[PDB]
């Protein structure tokens, strides 16, 4: 079907357990030459006797638009109100899906990926701690602006550039619903690739991996009320809820914990947990021992 | 001009359906879809060109 | 009449000359599990008239203090022939069953007992705040003794009748299915249980399907009668019993 | 003014929503299609394939192929269980850094039927019959071969069939286990014994190595999304 | 019917009171015999003369989705904006309806239900009492996140684990109207077992009862805003509406009062109120003695 | 933008209100229905159940059985009443713990027939017959079988049929009673006499004991939700 | 795609109804079920084989 | 999500309004109406009937 | 499953109606029916049998 619609029918069932009786002939099921590279289709009725079960088991949950589909921590910075290094006074970051693992392992599990994405900000104000505390600001107001790669970059929060004639932002004032909008599969490519065994150099050198490929811009978040006698400082949380997915190449799930967000670099770590012997199975049932 | 489609089943062995209309225009911001479950394991589990029957030998 | 009656399963035969009527479950009949109803793939056991007859326990003595009686249930009938061996080699299993309570005395005698089936029967701990024993929960065939008084004791089952083991009062035990034993009018009791759980099969060991209890509501009373022995049996039947999951034997 | 109540929920912002919102890019023309080979439409795809078993997960073999080695050898050693394990695809060491166990740690419930591939690697001159046996929950693992036949079962002849299918039938009280299973949700064991030792003539290597594949079979699903114990961090530019 | 569907016609009335004469014959319908188990059928006109009665009443309100369908506090806890044990800064418990007696009360009546379930949350804050008041601390934003048994749990207000890049979670700012939320029939059995009068371990011990069966997880809420210069305390109710309900087998209400939420333990207690003799009916209609 | 107008009402949270809401979990494929026996449907059906009423509720009895006891006995005693209780069945010890009570204490009105059985449990050579009466309200309790007998009664001849039922028919100014009774929703009282004592033959118990139950007729049904006086606590961990 | 049935009457002996329309893709996001009322007391009182028709003795 | 603007009025509670509002009593079954004698319909049937004026409304 | 009734005419001598839904499941959550205008002043103003047709002498 079409991949981009909101609505699609049919129940995705498991197999029924078909029932199977005894049996004494030259049909060897149950014997397979791995080396082929085939997986064996072999189901319970093949090796023992099984009775019939209508199985109404669905594998919904396990679909990739369900399993990619919830919004996901993706970053998360901080910006005063007011402070002696102009810099402190906004956040500004690149964006990507590799500085928070959970979502990271969660896409890395596919080679590339295409989709549409629903963002939504969480931003939170605290008053910072000092010797006064009284005072009585408004409601702050804030603007994120996102900048695709080549646009003028703000060099203060006062700075022209935050006029915003073409490159999109919000307003948000603190109270009301967390700002949220979709942005379209935005690639230059044809589906985001996860990994990329090369450079960006024809001469085999310069920068390796996924960070060549990125380059999608960066956001940049600022108060706008602009001022607070006492000092203040907002943090911004940005949450990425992939939708209208498509997934190719699987790879295994990431073993290693993750060294940094622009390589795949990683230390050596163990293939799972040890356990006493090869034939140890703990006992259970006992008069508890 | 709207759209009818089924519930997924809940709590029990007509009312077992949701209408929605879109507002907008462009399909990135529709809802997800999530009512969508194809399957190929093969491309995966037996990519193998020579059909393995497998109630036979394999190999022989 | 209708209070004559005979019941059949396998090579065992119960027969009364005065029965009231015969209680069936929720008005649910046993059945063996079916297709659309299973999720345990394996081929089922279905020993049949081996497994699905009367076994009688050993009675008790109705004295005129009597309080009352319990006992658990797929647990009670472990030890019963092939059922209970059934029990052993297999993970999984399910059975209803045919209760019958006898007790008869004389026209000169009297006495009323209520006789029910409870499913799911949890029962609290003497100790509050501590918890009990499989023992203090049943001994098989036998049968554990409600109590006139609060008990005490670590493991064992606050016992006081009144309160039926589980903190409701005993005289609404009437919504579960039962009869009476009215000594004037009746003398026995007979209920048909199906398999009532919230999974289509399940463990016998560790799980106790309903419990039984006999509890004098009236007590038992004679005068010169030369017969103040007066026992109460219990005899149950399998019934519909399958297996699934077959192995080496559980662990005594 | 159309009249409207607000509902207990307006202005949430729950993780797993699915609403229409407005687009920041109106008209944006997304760059065609193409179509790649591979692609993967349901996380049981990747579960129903092979992945190779860490058996030996044994203390010193942590970081070695060894993990992945069962040792079988010549000589009498019928009374030597070859191996054995519990059943818990999504928590015991054997199963969870597997194809099946990773993605069934993305979920707290699994239900279905597994296929276990042993595959032997002697010697085309080696020859011998295992006994590969699952046990239903309820009782202790088997401690001899008697025991463990009494279950479900396979008698495996070593030929030009390099390997051999075990498959886990679904018995279960309920339809489905937690993947961080507990007693209550207890699948059982499977435990491998020599039925007739290995034997072989001279000149071959006297030892070798069957190795475990572990995979699902169609009558399998998980529930209940939830995120993994395995992966974690210390701080951002993660 | 389909018990899913939010509509479904019929009037549920009583039955009308048929007119009854004199009777003279062997009927003998008020003569019965208790000992069957059977509840007799008798109605007024079998006993009595009767007129006739078109009875309109209806029993509507004792059905059993109306009797469970009204959401129940469940639970309640606190947690601070601020403190020195990184442990008060977050709530957290372990799904159940056992720690409220009235839900629970209610429906422990049945051995078995089947429902889904609409929770809804009040969350309120408070300042905490001390000698400096004044801070102009904006509004509190809180996250709720759901983890099912098995995923990471959070150890500190600030762990990677509240990405909840899978778990669902739901942000929600004061001032606003209460969180809310579905949940499916969630159970690994066909119902929700109530009362389960056996253990975990198949050697007949390990944890008895009702535990043994629950295992849905826990809840974990904090504060986004993270901060306030002087302590403040917010306390979060959860309620839960059970709907699209199916119960059985029904069993005696609770007499004994609840001691404890894993058991079922009581103290011995009284069948009902005492009075004064077996034939103590008070005199009402008198000049007032 | 659709004008719209928010009305009182808005953003609040109303326990008993009726609204859709999203669900946390997308497509959720929920365990197959299995049908378990005894489904109850409707608190009435509960109601409609015979439990034994504690008549005896004499101080002493309040925790042993004889609560549920009515002494009756051989000889002359006629003068002496065997029993009476009001027609408070949500309110007087009498019933509010009853299967009927207890139900009818999680509402606050009530309206319907009811059937009281009373089952005679002394030897079968015993004999009697009893007067049952009812008496609608408007006047004190009857002091003597003469008063009772001009009300509501039955003549119940001890037999083979252990049990008599006195059906109480709904007699009420209005169509439904407070279950927290007052005066203006009296509904009178129930007395019992020897219509003509019990005799025995030697050798047989002198005095035995009559249960009496309780049950809602067909015409029965209740109103008005409100929670149940009959349980509370101190503190959470419940 | 939507759904018209019956209001529960009130203060009096065609405006007495009421339009629904689902708007989740779920069952359990649904409203309750307040409206069907079955019933079948049977199940528990008279849960006797050997239909005892009352009016008879009961025994004999 | 449908697109809204709130207009001047939201949010007030205004005493002569007239919305349709939750009942907090879902499915309540209300008394049977019993048809009373002497039922008013509009204030003018009280001023159409006779009443005597006090014209002698002198001190004293 | 909507009604259109006339709305009460005002500031002059087709959109003189307005349409409604109930979207509440019992009649109590309804609007006021502030549109029945009947009407019957003789239970009150004339209540005597033996009609009277005053414009003869009433007594005589
Ligand atoms: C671009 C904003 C468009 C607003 C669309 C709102 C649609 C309102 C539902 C109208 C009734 C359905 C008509 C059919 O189709
Ligand atoms: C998934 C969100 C869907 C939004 C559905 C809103 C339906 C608006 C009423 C439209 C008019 C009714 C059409 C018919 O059916
Ligand atoms: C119980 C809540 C129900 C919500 C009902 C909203 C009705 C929306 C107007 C839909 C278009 C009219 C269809 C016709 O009739
Ligand atoms: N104001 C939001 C700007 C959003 C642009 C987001 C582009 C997200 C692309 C997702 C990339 C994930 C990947 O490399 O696989
Ligand atoms: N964020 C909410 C998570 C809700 C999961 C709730 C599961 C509730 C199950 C109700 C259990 C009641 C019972 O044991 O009978």
């Amino acid at each position: 079907g079409d991949v981009v619609e909101a609505v699609e029918n049919a129940v995705a069932r498991v197999a029924d357990t078909i029932g199977s009786g005894p049996s004494n002939s030259q049909a060897v099921p149950a014997l397979t030459a791995v080396e082929t590279g085939h997986t064996s289709q072999v189901t319970p009725s093949d090796t023992v006797q099984t009775r019939h079960v209508k199985n109404y088991h669905s594998r919904s949950e396990s679909s990739i638009e369900n399993f990619l589909s919830r919004s996901a921590c993706v970053y998360m910075g901080e910006y005063h109100t007011t402070n002696s290094d102009q810099t402190k006074l906004f956040a500004s970051w690149t964006i990507s899906a590799r500085r928070m693992v959970q979502m990271r392992r969660k896409l890395e599990i596919f080679t590339y990926v295409r989709f549409d994405v629903e963002v939504t900000f969480v931003i939170t104000s605290k008053q910072d701690q000092g010797t006064q505390l009284g005072q009585d600001m408004p409601p702050l107001t804030h603007q994120i602006m996102y900048i695709p790669p080549g646009g003028p970059i703000p060099k203060s929060v006062t700075d022209y550039t935050w006029q915003t004639s073409t490159n999109p932002s919000i307003f948000w004032t603190e109270g009301n619903a967390p700002p949220r909008m979709s942005i379209p599969f935005i690639s230059i490519g044809n589906a985001y690739s996860n990994f990329y065994d090369g450079w960006s150099h024809f001469s085999q050198n310069g920068v390796y991996g996924y960070n060549t490929l990125n380059h999608m811009g960066q956001i940049y978040v600022r108060h706008v009320n602009g001022s607070s006698p006492l000092p203040m400082t907002s943090t911004v949380r940005m949450y990425f809820k992939p939708k209208h997915v498509k997934a190719w190449v699987p790879r295994p799930p990431r073993l290693c914990q993750y060294k940094n967000a622009s390589t795949v670099n990683f230390s050596p770590t163990d293939i799972t947990d040890k356990r006493n012997s090869i034939t140890y199975i703990p006992d259970t049932v006992k008069p508890d021992v | 001009g709207a759209q009818v489609s089924t519930q997924k089943t809940g709590a029990h062995e007509s009312i077992i359906h949701y209408t929605n209309i879109n507002y907008y225009k462009d399909a990135a911001s529709n809802s997800a879809n999530r009512q969508d479950f194809t399957q190929d394991p093969g491309k995966f589990t037996e990519p193998v060109k020579d059909i393995m029957v497998k109630s036979l030998p394999a190999l022989n | 009449s209708d209070r004559v009656r005979s019941i059949t399963l396998g090579n065992s035969t119960i027969t009364t000359q005065e029965s009231a009527n015969v209680v069936v479950g929720y008005g649910r009949w046993p059945e063996y599990l079916r297709d659309d109803e299973a999720t345990a793939e394996d081929q089922p056991t279905q020993p049949d008239v081996a497994t699905c007859r009367f076994y009688t326990l050993e009675s008790v003595t109705w004295e005129k203090d009597s309080p009352g009686w319990w006992w658990k249930f797929p647990d009670a009938l472990k030890d019963m022939g092939l059922f209970g061996q059934n029990m052993y080699y297999h993970y999984l299993g399910r059975a209803g069953y045919t209760i019958h309570v006898q007790c008869n005395a004389s026209k000169f005698h009297q006495g009323c007992l209520l006789v029910v089936c409870v499913p799911e029967a949890e029962m609290g701990c003497s100790t509050v705040d501590g918890t009990v024993n499989e023992h203090g929960l049943s001994e098989g065939e036998t049968a554990k003794k409600f109590s006139a008084t609060g008990t005490n004791g670590t493991n064992t089952v606050q016992s006081i009748v009144t309160n039926a083991g589980m903190g409701v009062g005993v005289g609404n035990l009437t919504i579960f299915p039962h009869q009476w034993i009215n000594l004037r009018t009746n003398n026995c009791a007979t209920i048909v249980m199906p398999y009532i759980n919230n999974v289509p099969m399940d463990n016998m060991f560790r799980h106790h399907n309903f419990t039984l209890m006999i509890i004098p509501f009236v007590p038992l009373n004679y005068s010169s009668d030369f017969s103040t022995y007066v026992p109460i049996t219990v005899t149950v039947a399998p019934m519909c019993a399958e297996y699934n999951g077959l192995r080496l034997s559980t662990a005594l | 003014g159309l009249p409207v109540i607000n509902t207990p929920g307006s202005n949430q912002f729950l993780t797993s929503d699915d609403f229409q919102s407005p687009s920041a890019m109106p008209q944006f023309d997304v760059t065609p299609e193409l179509n790649i080979p591979g692609e993967v439409q349901n996380l049981m795809e990747i579960a129903e394939v092979d992945s190779v078993v860490p058996v030996n997960n044994v203390a010193g073999n942590l970081e070695t192929m060894d993990i992945y080695r069962i040792p079988v050898q010549s000589g009498n050693h019928q009374s030597s269980q070859v191996f054995g394990f519990q059943v818990q695809p999504g928590l015991d060491g054997v199963f969870k850094h597997t194809l099946l166990g990773e993605i069934l740690n993305y979920y707290a419930h699994w239900s279905g039927s597994i296929k276990l591939t042993f595959v032997f690697c002697g010697s085309a001159m080696a020859t011998g019959k295992f006994l590969l046996a699952y046990a239903p929950p309820g009782a202790n693992a088997p401690k001899s071969r008697k025991d463990a036949m009494l279950g479900t079962h396979i008698i495996w002849d070593v030929g030009l069939q390099s390997s051999c299918v075990l498959c886990i039938p679904w018995i279960s009280q309920t339809h489905y286990r937690l993947v961080q299973q507990d007693e209550y949700t207890s699948a059982g064991n499977v435990t491998c014994w020599y039925q007739t030792g290995i034997v072989v003539p001279a000149g071959t290597p006297t030892s070798c190595s069957i190795m475990c594949f572990v995979s699902a079979c169609n009558d399998f699903s998980v529930r209940l999304l939830k995120d993994t114990p395995f992966i974690q961090q210390a701080a951002l530019l993660q």
